[PDB]
């Protein structure tokens, strides 16, 4: 978005730290070139004196104005995807309860029982717990009161910035690339799945290639539904965002906000309300105070599925700035968050969608680099989906989730301290899929040291997972 | 490679 304001007022919020993640066994064996994020200006595995502060903020390439016929087709675009999403979801969108808001509806997780609470939370020294019952379901003094101020449209906040402590590529790394979070305070979070709660409990329930979302879904047995799904199409495509959260322009985030979360389709009038605060945001970051005009915040509750739902209209907006009586159905796709699979019968020029997303603020690049060029022909076993390669699985004929082995490599040689073991078995729910080989190498580090899942006993459990049928029928 | 990074996030976390 556009930074406003550049201000140094008051209160130093300390996010410098040092990373809590160790480098383990399989580090001196695999050397990745990957290593965990720079969580402090003064680290000496930066690239020649680069301040930290600098290239975080950098992303703010300013916020793009849309012109009122850009703003109009926007809309149009907004309206007709709002009125696929409904019409599969339905209108069941009511104000979740105080209760339903903590534990979480079928669909929804509970809300987490002591994360990071935002501000002015962090400024007093207190935690989620010591604000609201998360073992009952109700709150506590301020945030029965914040609820009220947010319900009377007076509430205003400020977004804690975090530092995100997590493996990225070295080069990232050099460059001091390390991703941000924006804590918002914890009452924003309660009421924003207040509002929206049994919208994106609805969301999860129904993820797949018809409302165009893939938030809420089981890589693991989803995989098969959608590989079948994407391989019927002539040419599939493998779409890449540059820095997809701070490039939302203010007038396509308040006019999706105004066309998706309409009182129309049973949402409470401070739905849009609610959504629209996340437009002009306030941000500390230590000694400073930077307001940001457009723009997501990368934290926020449903922060996956809005931009899911942004994602999806900018395909249709970029099409119809493009060609001729283009409809939902001239295309297909599945998107989490900034993660895109799209498919067509249609022989659709990517290459030339390039200034039609940038009237959005956005750069579409190829996911595959070779010479930056969207090129045709492209299969299912060619795209990159969260993180996640689509493979037909030679033993019983499903699609299977490979990740890269070099990815791989780069988990399982960087864990927190006495984390080891129980991250051993979870990685290994990944890895299974690399082939009973490329476990072995793997996990080679491990052994005589930790617990390490046999491969068969996570092949049959797959098989089981895939389809219940598929390992009683063999 | 852009900002696009190989090892981060898979989901949230489980269903
Ligand atoms: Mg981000
Ligand atoms: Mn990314």
């Amino acid at each position: 978005g556009l930074i406003v304001d550049t201000r140094d007022v008051e209160e130093r919020v300390h996010v410098m730290r040092k990373t809590k993640l160790a480098p383990t066994v399989a580090h001196g064996v695999f050397n990745p070139e990957f290593g965990p994020a720079a969580l402090s200006n003064k680290d000496p595995r930066l690239n020649e004196g680069v301040v930290l502060d600098e290239v975080i903020f950098s992303k703010h390439k300013g916020d793009t104005k849309m012109s009122a016929e850009d703003k109009a087709l926007f809309r149009r675009c907004a309206a007709d995807y709002a009125s696929r999403l409904h019409s599969v979801l339905g209108t069941a969108n009511a104000p979740l309860s105080i209760y339903e808001a903590i534990k979480g509806v079928d669909g929804l997780d509970a809300m987490e029982p002591d994360t990071a609470p935002g501000l002015p939370w962090a400024l007093q020294g207190k935690r989620r717990g010591a604000l609201i019952d998360f073992e009952n379901g109700t709150v506590g003094p301020e945030v029965e009161a914040a609820l009220k101020l947010m319900e009377k449209r007076e509430y205003k906040f400020a977004c804690q910035t975090f530092l995100k402590d997590e493996i990225r590529p070295m080069e990232k790394v050099r460059a001091g690339k390390t991703r941000i979070v924006d804590v918002l305070p914890v009452e924003h979070i309660l009421y924003t799945r207040m509002m929206i709660g049994r919208f994106c409990a609805q969301m999860h329930s129904n993820n797949g290639p018809q409302i165009g979302s893939a938030v809420g879904c089981n890589p693991d047995v989803d995989w098969q539904r959608f590989g079948t799904h994407f391989a019927q199409y002539r040419n599939v495509w493998d779409v890449d965002y540059s820095a997809f959260d701070a490039n939302h322009c203010s007038d396509a985030m308040n006019i999706m906000f105004e066309e998706v979360f309409r009182t129309e389709f049973g949402f409470h009038p401070n739905a849009e309300w609610i959504l629209k605060t996340l437009v002009n945001t306030e941000h500390a970051y230590e000694n400073k105070r930077i307001t940001v005009e457009g723009g997501m915040p990368s934290g926020c509750s449903a922060t996956s599925i809005i931009n899911t739902i942004l994602n999806n209209i900018y395909v249709l907006y970029a099409l119809r700035r493009h060609y001729e009586g283009v409809e939902l159905d001239t295309y297909t796709m599945i998107s989490y968050g900034d993660d895109i699979v799209v498919a067509s019968d249609y022989d659709l020029d990517f290459e030339a969608l390039k200034p039609h997303f940038k009237s959005l603020g956005q750069t579409i690049t190829p996911a595959d680099k070779s010479d930056k060029g969207f090129v045709l022909g492209h299969s299912i076993t060619d795209v990159t989906f969260l993180k996640r390669h689509f493979h037909m699985d030679y033993g019983t004929g499903f699609y299977k989730p490979v990740m890269a082995s070099k990815t791989l490599e780069a988990i399982l040689s960087f864990a927190r301290r006495g984390t080891i073991q129980e991250k051993l078995i979870s990685v290994a729910g990944l890895a299974v899929h690399s082939g009973p080989d490329e476990y072995r190498r793997l996990f080679e580090p491990f052994q005589g040291l930790f617990e390490i899942p046999s491969y068969r006993s996570l092949y049959l459990r797959w098989v089981n997972a895939v389809c219940g049928d598929a390992a009683a029928l063999e | 490679g852009p900002y696009a990074g190989p090892l981060e996030r898979q989901r949230p976390l489980k269903v």
